[PDB]
RNA sequence: ACAUAAUCCCAAAAAA
């Protein structure tokens, strides 16, 4: 398993460099930033898939740090979104008063994260077997996990110690501080990496076929390759701690499906440590409703 | 009384230095809530406020006067 | 790299060290916000000849990206004085003697990175068995 | 045999025989046993006694402190103190207990915390005489005056000096205890305690 | 010693302090905010929130008017107190005399700043 | 039988 996923991970990084050549081809463009946030500012640079996250180092290393999420003419984006010709910059963080999108960001950037997690301490034994399934949002503060698993790890019980561990691993790749990487590919070079997923093949076959865009951004994360619609979590700087709460076994179509669920915390900042044991509880109710 | 020798520069870095522990740094940084300008924490900005005491400072002087 | 310099300035030499030690490493954002509401004589001037000192950086080098700048060093000298005559008591007249400060600064690009961790059982057990090896 | 207190304030009594007796209220809010732990060199096994306010639970915040407090099961608790148990025979395990667990006519030692007086002169420490007001005297009056003698240039370890008094751990003894209430958690202490009221004091069992 | 002690020194005798706490009540009742240092201001609050009492007492009473001419020796300040100011405090008991901290100091003794208004 | 902490220079030992 180790050597299908340097495999694929030696293909992404083609794709993605040849996809991000054949894109950045022609370096020059004309990148013209104007906006008011705080009061008005005017910048004007000559680069191709400019970044604004750039033009947040370039104000100032402060809004650099601070900066979450960007909205440009109107429109949300993450601060990773190559912009073209004419923008507006506005840099939106969790104290503002409209937490929705990088709330759906954080929660997608969560099930992500334990999606490179769970998928690395399957790495660490080749007994089990891995299927990843489509995660699902929930707007009341809720992300779920889904994922089925081989008939071992459907025999084998899973012990209380076991998630413990994937929490201190999530800790890990939490502290060890990996930047994440946005791509932008091709739907069919994207459906011959995921072709080892039959859920994500059935995603992208169903879903973006039916879409008018053939761009599809998948975000990578260390080894980790996922399909978002959204904006991504900055850095794993901004992500201070983890927990895997519980799981659910659902059964549809005489099929079978594993869900695991768990939360997260924003802006690095916890009030206690009984509260967060109340977060625990929460978490674990939050999971035996399973939203939908 | 008067010094019994004079002081060597070891003796003064390691007094000057190390016990007086400088000047200790700590986060007094905070953004604004209004105008996003950065200030000093649990306390009032100093640009969308201090205006706004000018402006309603002349207009207690200008009200004051009318009264007159 | 940037160098801006201020001379014939008065102000106590040992006062200004205070403050200039403090964003000796530090990098140009924090060290704008701690001399703005750092509270002493020096903290205006150094706020001034760092605000000079980024100016300078962006204008001459022609720097990309602002928060690639940091401040690498940052001392102080000392230069003429200026004597003075302090009245007494019983017809006596001691010196007053007036100083000067010489601030020097010299910015460096890039990253700003300090590490003053370590490990103490690592270092006792490579030094001891180094040691022990010599 | 010994619980953790808190001290309420002073009032008089009147007994039967008609002689006055000065005591002083301790008040007890809550108690539990916490750790149980057995040594053998001192040939005696340590306790853990504890009054909690259950305030203090949110701005006292430390990981030690609140993952103790939630794998004992034990409520927010202000204060954590230890007592030393002789007998292995009355050491029971982790229980919260009341304050009728003293009887009247006990004579009981109480441990706290002194009154603070900051930093204090020569006087008021030590007690000593000081110089005289008048007589040409200048400046002398509150000064502690000599310190050593000639022969020996150092002064001796351990000399009277002006500095911080106060704010720190004394037991009084012989305290006897006239009376307890169980329903209201307050014993009757003829003695003085140390330290202000509100302030947390400990009561032992003497030694006579 | 300090112990259990309100009724603070600040370096003013005891008549210095009490013109002192007139004035910057004078100036309080007459600007409704004033800006002063926050040793002087918190002081301020309690004596601020008597003369409030004070009034909201009674107009026809003598007690209260003695004690309102007794501290306040100006008379704009006390009709614009009674007439004005009380009755809008009517249904408040601590809700007056709000303090609030300034961002700067001064440029000579860097002291630190302090603001009390009373609720529009 | 003299007046700050002991042994007449450490610790001990034995009687070429
Ligand atoms: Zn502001």
């Amino acid at each position: 398993x180790x050597x299908x996923x340097x495999x694929x991970x030696x293909x992404x990084x083609x794709x993605x460099x040849x996809x991000x050549x054949x894109x950045x081809x022609x370096x020059x463009x004309x990148x013209x930033h104007v906006g008011k946030t705080d009061p008005g500012t005017v910048f004007v640079m000559n680069k191709n898939i400019s970044t604004p996250y750039s033009c947040a180092m370039h104000l100032s290393e402060w809004y650099c740090r601070k900066s979450i999420l960007a909205l440009v003419d109107g429109q949300p984006w993450d601060m990773y979104k190559p912009l073209t010709k004419s923008c507006e910059i506005k840099f939106l963080t969790f104290k503002d008063d409209d937490p929705g999108e990088v709330n759906k960001a954080y929660w997608r950037s969560c099930a992500m994260m334990m999606g490179c997690v769970i998928e690395r301490a399957f790495k660490d034994e080749y007994v089990v077997s891995l299927v990843r399934a489509p995660e699902v949002p929930v707007i009341a503060g809720a992300f779920c996990y889904d994922v089925v698993l081989d008939k071992r790890l459907d025999e084998w019980m899973p012990t209380k110690e076991n998630l413990h561990s994937f929490t201190k691993d999530a800790r890990a790749l939490i502290y060890k501080d990996l930047p994440f990487e946005t791509l932008e590919v091709e739907a069919k070079v994207a459906l011959e990496i995921f072709q080892h997923n039959k859920y994500k093949l059935d995603f992208i076959e169903e879903k973006a076929s039916q879409n008018p865009e053939r761009i599809v951004k998948l975000h990578r994360f260390g080894d980790f390759i996922d399909v978002s619609e959204g904006p991504l979590i900055p850095r794993t700087s901004i992500c201070f701690q983890y927990e895997v709460s519980a799981v659910h076994n659902l059964q549809t179509q005489s099929s079978l499906v594993r869900r695991f669920q768990g939360l997260s915390l924003p802006v690095h900042l916890r009030a206690h440590f009984t509260i967060w044991n109340k977060l625990l509880e929460r978490s674990r109710k939050m999971v035996t409703e399973d939203k939908t | 009384a008067a010094p019994k020798n004079r002081r060597s520069i070891e003796v003064n870095r390691c007094r000057r230095r190390n016990p007086q522990k400088l000047i200790k740094v700590k986060n007094n940084i905070d953004v604004c809530p209004e105008c996003g300008h950065l200030k000093q924490k649990h306390i009032l900005c100093g640009y969308c406020x201090x205006x706004x005491x000018x402006x309603x400072x002349x207009x207690x002087x200008x009200x004051x006067x009318x009264x007159x | 790299e940037i160098y801006h310099c201020r001379r014939q300035i008065k102000y106590s030499k040992d006062k200004m060290w205070y403050l200039a030690k403090l964003i000796r490493g530090m990098s140009i954002d924090q060290a704008l916000a701690q001399l703005e509401f750092s509270d002493k004589k020096g903290a205006q001037i150094i706020k001034e000849v760092l605000l000079e000192a980024q100016d300078m950086a962006v204008r001459d080098h022609n720097v990309e990206f602002r928060s690639n700048l940091y401040v690498a060093e940052s001392t102080s000298g000392r230069g003429q004085y200026l004597k003075r005559i302090r009245y007494h008591g019983r017809g006596r007249f001691g010196i007053m003697e007036k100083v000067f400060c010489h601030y020097f600064v010299k910015l460096v690009e890039g990253x700003x990175x300090x590490x003053x961790x370590x490990x103490x059982x690592x270092x006792x057990x490579x030094x001891x068995x180094x040691x022990x090896x010599x | 045999v010994g619980l953790i207190a808190l001290k309420l304030g002073m009032m008089p009594l009147w007994t039967k025989d008609g002689q006055k007796h000065v005591v002083t209220l301790l008040q007890v809010q809550d108690c539990h046993v916490l750790k149980y732990t057995p040594k053998e060199n001192h040939n005696g096994r340590m306790a853990a006694l504890t009054v909690g306010g259950k305030t203090v639970s949110h701005f006292h915040k430390s990981a030690s402190i609140l993952e103790f407090y939630q794998e004992l099961g034990l409520p927010p608790k202000q204060k954590v103190k230890i007592f030393n148990v002789t007998e292995n025979a009355v050491i029971k395990p982790g229980t919260p207990l009341y304050a009728a667990h003293f009887r009247p006519g006990q004579y009981v030692d109480v441990t706290a915390k002194t009154i603070g007086k900051g930093f204090q002169g020569v006087m008021r420490r030590w007690g000593f005489k000081g110089q005289p007001a008048t007589h040409g005297q200048t400046k002398t009056h509150r000064r502690p005056g000599a310190i050593s003698t000639g022969d020996v240039a150092r002064v001796w370890p351990g000399t009277k000096m002006p500095g911080q008094l106060g704010n720190i751990d004394r037991t009084a003894f012989g305290l006897k205890v006239w009376r307890i209430n169980t329903k209201h958690n307050i014993i009757y202490v003829n003695g003085s305690v140390p330290g202000h009221k509100n302030c947390l004091v400990k009561i032992k069992d003497s030694k006579l | 010693i300090s112990h259990g002690r309100v009724f603070r020194r600040l370096g003013l005798g005891p008549e210095s302090r009490i013109h002192l706490l007139q004035n910057l009540l004078t100036g309080l009742v007459r600007h409704e905010r004033i800006e002063a240092s926050w040793a002087r201001v918190d002081e301020l609050r309690g004596y601020a929130e008597k003369l409030i009492d004070y009034g909201k007492l009674g107009d026809t009473n003598e007690r209260a008017m003695r004690m309102a001419d007794f501290w306040l020796t100006e008379k704009d300040l006390i009709p614009k107190l009674f007439q004005v100011l009380a009755p809008r405090f009517q249904g408040q008991n601590g809700g007056y005399t709000r303090m609030l901290q300034i961002p700067n100091r001064n440029e000579q003794d860097r002291a630190k700043m302090a603001v009390i208004e009373y609720k529009g």
